């Protein structure tokens, strides 16, 4: 992993800065910092492995991701969490689905165009 | 001792920076603790997603001078009636000419050199005592 | 609106404020008739109390930096003030 | 109603009331002289006086009171010696 982190950075940097085409909102801001235990006890209990981006940001910093395929299934787990806690069709729900295909479409561009 | 209430009830809020400083929005973590949020250019304003009952404190991001929001010391998001985002007008106070003269001096000399002025031995205390975040908290919490 | 100005005459000076649209106030304070008076930058001003028409809009004659006006039957250079020391610790 | 290295200046009485020290010399229990302060500092002082009243508790977007760097040392001792 010589610049493996450097490419994970771009990937996460791109997903967060994603803007809706009609609304323009950053569409990732709900998921940035997950509220605390004292302040949301029912999330941490219903959800097996809670995760938000701040943890992924600093998990990348510890470079505990051996692979990009490793990095994906965390960001994948992140939306899979929000899809269970939230109602099908709720704003948060339908957006976690969007970012799934945002991380999808972004992984292809980064890996190739840098050898 | 002084922090935000955990009502999950949201509150669309918007900060209008109507002052020449660079404003530093400060959220108060539920342990009384302050957490900082991105700075605001002087003329501009920005919309936010805050939650009702929370506490916001406002402050220059460079001198940490006392900044005024909505004409009062602090700002708590009320409920937005017709969806109208609540306005946190971040403006200046009217400092005492003593205080205003204090800020300009801190801007022109480094701390390792304050004491070399040929000025009153009292003002040295008044200079070396800088405007602080948590310090102003103990002052507001006191009664 | 409200314009804040500054009249000087041989180092004696008045701070007061009036509307964007005169000297009569001088007669009450200086107890000298108003017609004997009054200009800026060598351009007397006859028709008094029209304030703005000369350049004193609500942004130039503001409290933290008032606008200078002179007073006259004699012409005079109102005596300026002292100069700053520029102590060397700063900068 | 109204009131070189001395005072020599006239302002409204209420604008004078701004400073706490000058709420003491006159009307105790007119003219007032200052044997320390120059004539260039008293400009920026009574400018703060007018700047104080017009803007205090007026919800309008308050602008800064300005200070030239070559003036700071001597206004500060003043506003210290003025309780304002
Ligand atoms: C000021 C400023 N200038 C310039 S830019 C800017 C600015 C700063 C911050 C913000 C963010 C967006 N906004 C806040 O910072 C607000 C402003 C302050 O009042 C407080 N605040 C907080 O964020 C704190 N607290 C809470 O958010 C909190 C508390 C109690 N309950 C809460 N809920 C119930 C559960 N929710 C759900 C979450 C998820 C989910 C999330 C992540 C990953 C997976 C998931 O599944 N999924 N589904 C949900 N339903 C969320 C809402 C939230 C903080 C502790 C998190 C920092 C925006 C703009
Ligand atoms: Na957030």
């Amino acid at each position: 992993p010589p610049n493996l982190t450097k490419k994970m950075k771009k990937i996460v940097d791109a997903v967060i800065k994603y803007k809706d085409s009609s609304s323009g909102r950053q569409l990732s801001e709900v998921f940035i910092q997950l509220p605390s235990r004292k302040e949301l006890p029912e999330y941490y209990e219903l959800i097996r492995k809670p995760v938000d981006f701040k943890k992924i940001k600093e998990r990348i910093r510890n470079h505990k991701y051996r692979s990009l395929n490793d990095l994906e299934k965390d960001v994948m787990l992140l939306c899979q969490n929000a899809q269970t806690f939230n109602l099908e069709g709720s704003l948060i729900y339908e957006d976690s689905i969007v970012l799934q295909s945002v991380f999808t479409s972004v992984r292809q561009k980064i890996e190739k165009e840098d050898d | 001792v002084l922090r935000s209430v955990n009502s999950r009830e949201p509150s669309q809020v918007i900060f209008c920076n109507r002052s020449p400083r660079v404003v530093l929005p400060v959220w108060l973590n539920f342990d009384g603790e302050p957490q900082p949020y991105p700075t605001l250019p002087p003329g501009t304003g920005r919309r936010i997603h805050s939650y009702r009952g929370h506490l916001w404190l406002f402050r220059d991001a460079g001198t940490h001078d006392g900044l005024l929001v909505n004409q009062t010391e602090l700002f708590v998001p009320s409920l937005n009636v017709d969806g109208q985002p609540i306005f946190a007008n971040i403006t200046l106070p009217v400092y005492t000419l003593k205080e205003r003269c204090l800020q300009v001096v801190r801007s022109l000399v480094k701390p390792e050199n304050y004491r070399r002025l040929d000025i009153v031995r009292s003002l040295y205390e008044d200079l070396e005592d800088h405007p602080n975040v948590q310090k102003d908290l103990e002052r507001l919490t006191q009664e | 609106m409200d314009v804040f100005l500054m009249i000087r005459r041989h180092k004696t000076t008045i701070f007061t404020d009036a509307k964007e649209s005169l000297k009569r106030i001088v007669e009450g304070i200086l107890k000298r008739p108003p017609d004997e008076q009054l200009y800026k930058d060598d351009q007397l001003l006859d028709d008094g109390k029209t304030l703005g028409e000369c350049g004193f809009t609500s942004q130039t004659a503001r409290p933290q930096a008032p606008a200078t006006v002179g007073l006259a039957f004699e012409a005079l250079c109102i005596e300026p003030f002292s100069s700053p020391p520029e102590l060397p610790d700063v900068m | 109603m109204y009131v070189s290295d001395g005072h020599e200046f006239i302002v409204k009485r209420e604008h004078a009331l701004t400073s706490g020290t000058i709420k003491a010399m006159l009307s105790g229990p007119n003219e007032v002289n200052f044997r320390e302060i120059p004539s260039h500092v008293l400009s920026k002082v009574c400018m703060y006086f007018t700047y104080k009243v017009r803007y205090t508790n007026s919800s309008t977007e308050i602008p800064e009171f300005p200070i030239a760097p070559e003036i700071a040392l001597e206004l500060l001792m003043a506003a210290n010696f003025l309780d304002c």
